[PDB]
């Protein structure tokens, strides 16, 4: 008795005022955008989408392919380009929130952006006790903007690399090879030079529980760098101090 | 269930308009 209109649970379908929004949004940043939302909606001619398995481990798997099969599963979810924001992730959330939320994301598979990326790469990594993760964020500047930009910095047996999302192949993933935290962090900024992106800051993040029931916040600013007040040698005396300060708390 | 039906035909659309947003801005 009582049929289900569960107006606390999450998660498609969406009603139609959001639905609609989304629509009105893509005929504003797409050229032909009114074509086509008049072509995809409706269209009964549509390919199915499946919905990606987040992948399983042998105990014997090494670590690093465990962060490759991780950084794919989070790849197949697609970069985001609609136009819409599909979930909304409070920074300062227990990390128990923030792991119910990506536990959710994985049911709802939609596209994403680079903070449920990093959301995701904890979810999918407290599993793996010797590995480290930290958020790294970046701010840039580029022709009359300032970009922010954030990726899941990560450690195992003392070699950094990095999970996350980007429109950039070379601003996201980045294997465990590293030596060092400033090699991993001036590996970014050449990528943003490629581009003439100027870095800006970069906030080190500390090390986050792999206990998933963890009611603590993540510490997303535990280090902030002026990357141009700083200049070069004090950029990377101080990005060594902030790993050390990492290994010993 | 409508439903269900509902939400496979929402997460279809947004990702065929998310192909095409890719192309539109991966040309670019």
């Amino acid at each position: 008795g009582g049929v289900p209109f569960f107006v606390n649970r999450g998660g498609l379908p969406v009603d139609e005022a959001t639905w609609e929004r989304m629509w009105k949004h893509v005929a504003k940043i797409h050229p032909d955008g009114e074509k086509v939302a008049q072509r995809i909606r409706g269209a009964t001619d549509l390919p199915k989408i499946p919905i990606p398995s987040v992948p399983t481990f042998q105990p014997s798997t090494p670590v690093p392919e465990r962060l490759e099969a991780v950084q794919r599963y989070i790849r197949e979810l697609q970069y985001n380009h609609t136009g819409t924001q599909f979930f909304e992730i409070k920074k300062s959330r227990p990390l128990t929130g923030l792991m119910d939320l990506a536990k959710e994301m994985t049911k709802e598979a939609l596209p994403i952006k680079c903070l449920e990326a990093v959301i995701l790469g904890i979810y999918l990594t407290n599993s793996m006790p010797t590995l480290e993760r930290f958020p790294i964020s970046f701010k840039t500047y580029f022709s009359g903007n300032y970009f922010r930009h954030i990726v899941l910095g990560v450690n195992f047996a003392g070699r950094y690399g990095a999970l996350g999302m980007s429109r950039r192949e070379d601003l996201m993933y980045k294997p465990p090879a590293f030596r060092t935290l400033s090699e991993l962090v001036l590996d970014f900024e050449a990528a943003y030079g490629r581009c003439w992106h100027v870095l800006k800051k970069v906030k080190l993040g500390q090390s986050v529980s792999h206990d998933p029931h963890s009611v603590e916040q993540i510490e997303w600013k535990h280090s902030v760098l002026d990357v141009e007040r700083l200049g070069r040698d004090d950029f990377r005396k101080e990005l060594e101090r902030h790993a050390r300060d990492m290994r010993l708390k | 269930s409508a439903q269900q039906e509902l939400k496979q035909r929402q997460r279809a659309e947004i990702y065929a308009l998310n192909r095409v947003m890719t192309e539109l801005e991966q040309q670019q």
